[PDB]
Order: C-alpha cells, then sequence, then structure tokens
C-alpha cells in the first residue's frame, strides 16, 4: 500500500513490497545508481 | 544495435524517477516503418 513511513530515521513514502535483494548482515538500506534510497532492512524483522 | 541506458523502471505504462516524466512519441515505431 502507498503509506508513509520512518524506518530507525530514515523517512520516505513509497509502497513497500518484499524484495529480493541480499543484504550484507551490517546493511540497513540501499540505494540505486542515482542515490535514492530503494530498499530498507525493517529493524525488527530483518526483512529486505 | 541502439540501447538504451535510461536508468530508471520500465512498465508497460523509479517508474518517474522523483517528479520526472519520459513522454512516448506522437508516431509509433510501427507507424515509422509505415
Ligand atoms: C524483537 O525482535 C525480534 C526479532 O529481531 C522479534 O522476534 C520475532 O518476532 C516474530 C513476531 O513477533 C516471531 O514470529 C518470531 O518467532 C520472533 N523470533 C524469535 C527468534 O523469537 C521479536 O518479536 C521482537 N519483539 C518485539 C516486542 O517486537
Ligand atoms: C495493468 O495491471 C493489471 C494488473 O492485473 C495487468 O493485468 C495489466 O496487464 C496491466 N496493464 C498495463 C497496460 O500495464
Amino acid at each position: 500500500k502507498c503509506v508513509n513511513f520512518n524506518f530507525n530515521g530514515l523517512t520516505g513514502t513509497g509502497v513497500l513490497t518484499k524484495s529480493n535483494k541480499k543484504f550484507l548482515p551490517f546493511q540497513q538500506f540501499g540505494r540505486d545508481i542515482v542515490d535514492t534510497t530503494d530498499a530498507v532492512r525493517d529493524p525488527q524483522t530483518l526483512e529486505i | 544495435k541502439v540501447t538504451l541506458a535510461d536508468a530508471g523502471f520500465i512498465k508497460q505504462y523509479a517508474q518517474k524517477f522523483n517528479g520526472l516524466t519520459v513522454l512516448p512519441p506522437l508516431l509509433t515505431d510501427e507507424m515509422i516503418a509505415q
């Protein structure tokens, strides 16, 4: 659903979906080729 | 031979970057071929 979100201080508006990206154990969020956030790690479940 | 380098999201119609919209041409490739 289109929601507003705040993940451990990272804020924005968007639709959250299950991701197939595999983050390293320490990484909390990701960015695309133009440095705009496009993925987050849920701080409670660690799902990407 | 000609390829695209548009670093966005592609859908049949990220999808529009951050307020940046790409419009289709009026004449499609088939119409130009015609
Ligand atoms: C604290 O975080 C942990 C994981 O980082 C949560 O543990 C999981 O919670 C889900 C849903 O509550 C359960 O289905 C899992 O089985 C839990 N995992 C384990 C290993 O127990 C935990 O629930 C979080 N606590 C709170 C209060 O949110
Ligand atoms: C629009 O979305 C629906 C979702 O079920 C899909 O079946 C359909 O093909 C989509 N059409 C276009 C033009 O994107």
